[PDB]
RNA sequence: AGGGUGAAAAGAACCCCCAUCGGGGAGUGAAAUAGAACAUGAAACCGUAAGCUCUCAAGCAGUGGGAGGGGGACCAGACCCUGACCGCGUGCCUGUUGAAGAAUGAGCCGGCGACUCAUAGGCAGUGGCUUGGUUAAGGGAACCCACCGGAGCCGUAGCGA
RNA sequence: GGCCAGUGAGACGAUGGGGGAUAAGCUUCAUCGUCGAGAGGGAAACAGCCCGGAUCACCAGCUAAGGCCCCUAAAUGACC
RNA sequence: CGGUAGGGGAGCGUUCCGUGUUAGGGAGAAACGCGUGCGUGAGCCGCGUUGGACGAAGCGGAAGCGAGAAUGUCGGCUUG
C-alpha cells in the first residue's frame, strides 16, 4: 500500500533525537539506536536524580557539620545538637543552614554554647 | 541579615542581594512588595534566636520580579517490561526575590 | 582559500596516499618540493605536479611571489568507487571498491611579523 | 458597511460540525 | 539498474601547469558555491581547522553535585557554551513465573513493510420521522443521482409441532 | 442484563497436608501475601523474603525496615 | 492518579478534496540552525542562512496515517 510518504515526516522524528545528543562522550549521539539507549538512561536515571537531588544533599549537610564537630568539643554527635534546638525552641538552623559552619564561623560558634546550657 | 523566610515549605537562608526563585505567590501581584514576617534567624552583630515560632519583631521586605515558569524543565520517566515513555512539563513561577541589607 | 587547483578520478587511492601530503602541510613551496621528490611513494604523483600546480599560476593570475608561499589547507577525499567482481569460491563473499582520491589544496602568503631594533651609539 | 482592515467576517457554512461520537 | 543544468545552452575561444587525461583563471548567464559525476541536494560514512578534557587510570560510561580552562556578559550583582573529579549505575525488544548475559532478532542510514475493503447482521453514539418508518431495479426535457418508484423488508399480540 | 476483552504449561515465601529419606528455588492441592502487570529503602551484590507500596517539581522536616569506627549519611552514648 | 494484555474516554501531524484564481510568496516554499518561548504529549509559531518553486491558515470530509529490529526488501556507505 503506497502510504503517504513518510519523507521528511520519518526524517524529524530521528534529527530530534540527535539534537537532544549534542554533549555526549561516547558515539550515542550520532546514531538513533546508540542514542536510543541512551535517552532511556536520561529518560530514568533523570525521573532519579531529581527526587535523589534532594538525598543527594541530605548526606551532605551532615557530611557538612561532621567535619566540622571533630574539632570543637562535644565529639558525640550533632544529634545531641539538633536535640538541643529542638527542646530548646529554634526552629531555623536547618541541615541547609548549615552553612555558618564554612563561612562566617563566628555565628555557628554562638550556638555551640546555647545547645549546652540547654541540655 | 542573616533570615530565615518560611517560601511555604522552603527555608534558604536568602542572603541580602540575592535572588530567590520561591513558589506561587497568588497573594502577590507582578512587581509587588512582600513581606515575611516568619523570619526566623536575624544578623544584627551576634545570630539571633528568637523563642516562641518565628520572630515578634521586625521583618524581611523586597519586590518580587515578575512570576514566570522561567524554562520548562520538563521531567519524565521511563519503563523497560513495557514501552512506556511521556513527557511532561513543570511550570513553577519561581518568582525571584532581592533584597540588600546586609549585616553581621 | 586563495589558488585551489589539482583534480579528480586519480587512479591512487585514500588509504596508501595523504601520508604524503600530511607531511607537506605547513611547509614551504620549497621544503616541499625537495622532499616528495624522494618519497619512495607512488602517492608522489601526480602530487608532484599538484604543489607545482596550485603554484606558478597563482603568480601570474594573482599577485603572489614564489616565496612566502606555504600550503595552508590539504586533505585527500575519496571519490566515486566501481564495484568489481572477481571470481574465488562460488562468488558469495565480493564486493571489492576502487576509493579513488581528488585532494584539493590551497596556497597562500605567510604572515609573521620581525622588527628588530637596537642601540648603536658612536 | 464592512471594516476595511483586511478580514471579513460574514456568516456562511464554514463545517458542516459532527455527528454523534465515535 | 538507470528521471529533469538552464528559458534559449550563449554546454566554456584564448591563457597557465601536465604525457596536446585533470584543474585553476579569463568570459558567457539573474545563477556554473546551475556547466555535461550537472537542479533543490539531508542522513549513514569519510577528513581538515579551532576551544576544552585526555598516561598512574579501568567496567553498555549517562546522570546528579561539581573546580579549572578557551570565549561571550553586565559601567560587581557571581549567568550562557566545554568538562577534572564524585555518588549511583549490568542496552532495547521478543519470548517467559523469572534474564543484563552464555535467550533470541539487529552492521549503519534513506526509502520501503503488516487488522484495509465489499455484503449482511447484531449493539453503542447521534440525526429525521414515528406505533409507523423505509425503499431496490427502473424512468428521468435532471447543474445532476431530486421527483416517481414503497414490488419488497422490519415493528406494534402471542403462543403451539 | 447488554457490548468489547484477555488468560487457562505461572513462580516464590509463611502456614495446614499428600508424593521423595518431613532431600530440592523439585512436583502435585488448599489458604494469605509478593513477583508476575508498582520503583524505591534494607539483606554487600539475590525480581519472588522485610518496610513501604512512586501524578510532578523542591540545596524542606519528621519517620518505617535496616543501622550508627572508616569506606556510603548515623551512638568507639550511659549503666550492669 | 505504578501499571502489562485488554476496555473506555480525548487530540496532533502527513497526502488529497470541498469551503478559496480569498489571501501569503520572486521585497521568494524545499533543505538546515536558532529563539531552547509554547502545549500533558506527538509538535506548533517566528526567524537567520542556503536554495528553488508554489504552498496553504480554520472546521469538516476521504485516507495506500508517520516502524531503531519479522536470519525483511532495494540502494548507498563503514569495520575486520
Amino acid at each position: 500500500m503506497t502510504r503517504v510518504k513518510r519523507g521528511y515526516i520519518a526524517r524529524r522524528r530521528r534529527k530530534k533525537i540527535r539534537f537532544f545528543a549534542s554533549s555526549f562522550r561516547g558515539a550515542h549521539s550520532r546514531l538513533t539506536r546508540t542514542i536510543a539507549q541512551q535517552k532511556i538512561r536520561a529518560l530514568v536515571s533523570a525521573h532519579r536524580d531529581r527526587d535523589r537531588q534532594k538525598r543527594d544533599f541530605r548526606r551532605l549537610w551532615i557530611t557538612r557539620i561532621n567535619a566540622a564537630i571533630r574539632e570543637r568539643g562535644v565529639y558525640y554527635n550533632y544529634s545531641k545538637f539538633i536535640h538541643d534546638l529542638y527542646k530548646r525552641q529554634l526552629l531555623l538552623n536547618r541541615k541547609i543552614l548549615a552553612q555558618i559552619a564554612i563561612l562566617n564561623p563566628n555565628c555557628i560558634y554562638m550556638i555551640y554554647n546555647e545547645i549546652i546550657k540547654k541540655e | 541579615i542573616f533570615a530565615v523566610v518560611v517560601i511555604g515549605s522552603r527555608q534558604y537562608i536568602v542572603i541580602p542581594g540575592r535572588w530567590i526563585y520561591t513558589q506561587r505567590l497568588k497573594g502577590a501581584t507582578v512587581n509587588d512588595k512582600i513581606v515575611l514576617n516568619k523570619v526566623l534567624l536575624v544578623g544584627t552583630k551576634a545570630s539571633t534566636y528568637i523563642g516562641t515560632p518565628i520572630v515578634t519583631n521586625a521583618a524581611v521586605h523586597a519586590v518580587v520580579e515578575e512570576q514566570l515558569l522561567d524554562d520548562k524543565v520538563i521531567v519524565f520517566k521511563y519503563k523497560k517490561k513495557k514501552n512506556y515513555r511521556r513527557n511532561i512539563g513543570h511550570r513553577q513561577p519561581i518568582t525571584r526575590i532581592k533584597i540588600t541589607g546586609i549585616t553581621g | 582559500d586563495e589558488i585551489t587547483t589539482r583534480g579528480y578520478s586519480i587512479s591512487m587511492s585514500v588509504d596508501k596516499a595523504r601520508r604524503v601530503i600530511d607531511q607537506i602541510r605547513g611547509r614551504s613551496y620549497a621544503e616541499t618540493l625537495m622532499i616528495l621528490e624522494l618519497m619512495p611513494y607512488r602517492a608522489c604523483y601526480p602530487i608532484f605536479k599538484l604543489i607545482y600546480s596550485a603554484a606558478a599560476n597563482a603568480s601570474h593570475n594573482k599577485q603572489f611571489n614564489k616565496a612566502n608561499l606555504i600550503i595552508s589547507k590539504a586533505e585527500v577525499n575519496k571519490g566515486i568507487t566501481l564495484k568489481k567482481v572477481k571470481p574465488r569460491a562460488r562468488g558469495r563473499s565480493y564486493m571489492i571498491l576502487r576509493p579513488t582520491c581528488h585532494i584539493t589544496i590551497v596556497l597562500r602568503d605567510i604572515t609573521h611579523f620581525d622588527s628588530y631594533d637596537k642601540f648603536l651609539e658612536s | 458597511f464592512r471594516l476595511d482592515n483586511l478580514g471579513p467576517q460574514p456568516g456562511s457554512r464554514k463545517r458542516p460540525k459532527r455527528k454523534g461520537r465515535g
